[PDB]
RNA sequence: AAUUCUUGGACCGGCGCAAGACGGACCAGAGCGAAAGCAUUUGCCAAGAAUGUUUUCAUUAAUCAAGAACGAAAGUCGGAGGUUCGAAGACGAUCAGAUACCGUCGUAGUUCCGACCAUAAACGAUGCCGACCGGCGAUGCGGCGGCGUUAUUCCCAUGACCCGCCGGGCAGCUUCCGGGAAACCAAAGUCUUUGGGUUCCGGGGGGAGUAUGGUUGCAAAGCUGAAACUUAAAGGAAUUGA
RNA sequence: AAUUAUUCCCCAUGAACGAGGAAUUCCCAGUAAGUGCGGGUCAUAAGCUUGCGUUGAUUAAGUCCCUGCCCUUUGUACACA
């Protein structure tokens, strides 16, 4: 599947076991109106891009 | 050490000329080896098609029953069996805070076929009610179950089996009984909840083939 | 092995009657008459320990192998009749019912209409343990 | 000492009131004692949504519900955390807990 | 997990047939009943509270020793039935042991008809009748008044909503009525400012609902029911700890 | 006063050890770690400890999953608990 863009707008929660995971809601660079929610690795800030292999896929927001 | 798929004939199944979208799909048989025949092994098997399939695309939450009455020639002929709504929509309907009313009737048709039709009407909340409940009082009840049973019998009794399936195929007996009952108390989710079949006539052909084209 | 449809657009269905218990998973594949059966893998056949029959995996195995089996003689498409266990007993489905109806979808079939065909009673006979319940 | 007004039950000008078998046990509990729920549930959880979605042959077709009522008696209601103990105070609160997402 | 079931095709899918149970969701702090209790449709039979009344009789009433009708479940005897479930049983597990909880079968029973039985945390742990004493919003049945919406199109007149009022009923929230050891209670109030009428019944904890007689029962057992002896506490609500 | 070599020096001898099993420790900025220099003990005297500077990062700005401890609610026939 082609790999796509989405772009964080709003950082909302911290998810996982340990607090690992930054549950982020992501507005697609492709689409002008779709956005979705993402668990994410490492550090994110509010205003930048992600490199998903999948853009259908949500993760369970909580 | 015998590939049991190898005496398998694939047969094209038909329903009657009442559906837009004739052929159902096709039906497994096995080569007539010894005294058991495929065509008389294969008479009298009940397909449940949603009337969405049955039809191009409408209502999926009615299901037909078609009972395979007779075999041509590499060719499958249905005919009207029953009828049964979707679990799905059943127990969606009944919900609390109103009254369920279900009425049955065992009526037949002007030809052999004698039916068993279930009625079912949930008491309607207005439009401007503040009133949490909406219940029906039993006079009330047995009044709409009367009227009910009234239309199920007068709708099927004077006509023959093509055309209550006619009927069937809309729900103009459920939107008939729903208007009716206005005035005892108005009812709003009215269907046929069910027709089951319990008597045939003795089986004709000539019958048959009016029913496909 | 010949189902005689045209090989551009005509969709052969069956019917795939997915009975999920608390215990044991089934992945069975029928005629639209739902009389000659084409598959019946269990959950039990593919994996060899009682405790895990009624698997996620084991459902996804069951369901992988049915949809190879019958992609042979020739079913494309499948109609869905789900079902718990029913009567006095159950009528949440097994933990099998999700990974298998699932398997046989990312195994390449095409899903056609869904219902749930639980054994429903009007008001039942008297179900298994006593008046105390099943104490532990 | 006595701790509900309501004896822990909506009956109050009955005498009787016919048992039903709990759902995770088969003990029996009055009708109106038992800790009743009602779950309604897409047939296919969360992401086989997405899977179906695309390897379906209909166009639109709004994939069924699974609707479930379900009878607890008190202990297993406890037990599965579908209730929970509460303050002396905040026991008399019959407003069911705020569902807005 | 094993006991158990199955290539003498079990479990699974389909079409039929038979049997005996039970009446899901709708089903609620809703209704009815003296209480136990009572839910698929329709018909027949007799009864009933509440409301309505410018009808009738005119104290005929309230509560009750004796005596009497009904009385869940289990239990007993005789007949019919035996689908599900299932005391005793038989094994399979678990454990130090397990005569248990868990599992597979499973007899009496579970169901109906006719005779006994008469006890339950039979509970509101709260006799029945009558009067007075705060507020509020719902709810079920009956009656009454009232903008308007709606179905009979043809609207008079009937139902479905809408807004109040009156009488009974299941309840609810609220309060320095007042009471109470408190918890809590429009009654558990109107109680040292003690009397409206009347039935049953308690007198520190054990022994003990035991022995003995008498009585009812086919039996199980029911009703009535002590003493010697023993003991400084047992107990009710509420508070702080653990 | 040195054999059971106090220490140090000179030549010779050249062991395992090829990055370490279960398990487990300390730590977020001039910090970890590498590196040496002083103070203590001290006639002799640092593989320890207590201080000092020099070189100088990777990762994280989170959580109740793990191990602890702490609180509120609830239950009690416990109160030398
Ligand atoms: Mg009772
Ligand atoms: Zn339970």
């Amino acid at each position: 599947q082609p790999i796509k863009l989405a772009r964080v707008t709003k950082v909302l929660g911290r998810t996982g076991s340990q607090g690992q995971c930054t549950q982020v809601r992501v507005e697609f660079m492709d689409d002008t109106s779709r956005s979705i929610i993402r668990n994410v690795k490492g550090p994110v800030r509010e205003g930048d891009v992600l490199t998903l292999l999948e853009s259908e896929r949500e993760a369970r927001r909580l | 050490v015998v590939d049991p798929f190898s005496k398998k004939d694939w047969y094209d199944v038909k329903a009657p000329a009442m559906f837009n979208i004739r052929n159902i799909g096709k039906t497994l048989v096995t080569r007539t080896q010894g005294t058991k025949i495929a065509s008389d092994g294969l008479k009298g098997r009940v397909f449940e098609v949603s009337l969405a399939d049955l039809q191009n695309d409408e209502v999926a939450f009615r299901k037909f029953k078609l009972i395979t009455e007779d075999v041509q020639g590499k060719n499958c002929l249905t005919n009207f069996h029953g009828m049964d709504l979707t679990r799905d929509k059943m127990c969606s309907m009944v919900k609390k805070w109103q009254t369920m009313i279900e009425a049955h009737v065992d009526v037949k048709t002007t030809d052999g076929y004698l039916l068993r039709l279930f009625c079912v009407g949930f008491t309607k909340k207005r439009n401007n009610q503040i009133r949490k409940t909406s219940y029906a009082q039993h006079q009330q009840v047995r009044q709409i179950r009367k009227k009910m049973m009234e239309i199920m019998t007068r709708e099927v009794q004077t006509n023959d089996l093509k055309e209550v399936v006619n009927k069937l195929i809309p729900d103009s007996i459920g939107k008939d009984i729903e208007k009716a009952c206005q005035s005892i108390y108005p009812l709003h989710d009215v269907f046929v909840r069910k027709v089951k079949m319990l008597k045939k006539p003795k089986f004709e052909l000539g019958k048959l083939m009016e029913l496909h084209g | 092995s010949l189902g005689p449809q045209v090989a551009e657009g005509e969709n052969v269905f069956g019917v795939c009657h997915i009975f999920a218990s608390f215990n044991d998973t089934f992945v069975h594949v029928t005629d639209l008459s739902g009389k000659e059966t084409i598959c019946r893998v269990t959950g039990g056949m593919k994996v060899k320990a009682d405790r895990d029959e009624s698997s996620p995996y084991a459902a996804m195995l069951a369901a992988q192998d049915v949809a190879q089996r019958c992609k042979e003689l020739g079913i494309t498409a499948l109609h869905i009749k789900l079902r718990a266990t029913g009567g006095n007993r159950t009528k949440t489905p097994g933990p099998g019912a999700q990974s298998a109806l699932r398997a046989l979808a990312r195994s390449g079939m095409k899903i056609g209409r869904i219902e749930d065909v639980t054994p429903i009673p009007s008001d039942s006979t008297r179900r298994k343990g006593g008046r105390r319940g099943r104490r532990l | 000492t006595k701790k509900r007004r309501n004896n822990g039950r909506a009956k109050k000008g009955r005498g009787h009131v016919q048992p039903i078998r709990c759902t995770n046990c088969a003990r029996c509990v009055p009708k109106d004692k038992a800790i009743k729920k009602f779950v309604i549930r897409n047939i296919v959880e969360a992401a086989a949504v997405r899977d179906i979605s695309e390897v379906s042959v209909f166009d639109a077709y709004v994939l069924p519900k699974l609707y479930v009522k379900l009878h607890y008696c008190v202990s297993c209601a406890i037990h599965s955390k579908v209730v929970r103990n509460r303050s002396r105070e905040a026991r008399k609160d019959r407003t069911p807990p705020p569902r807005f997402r």
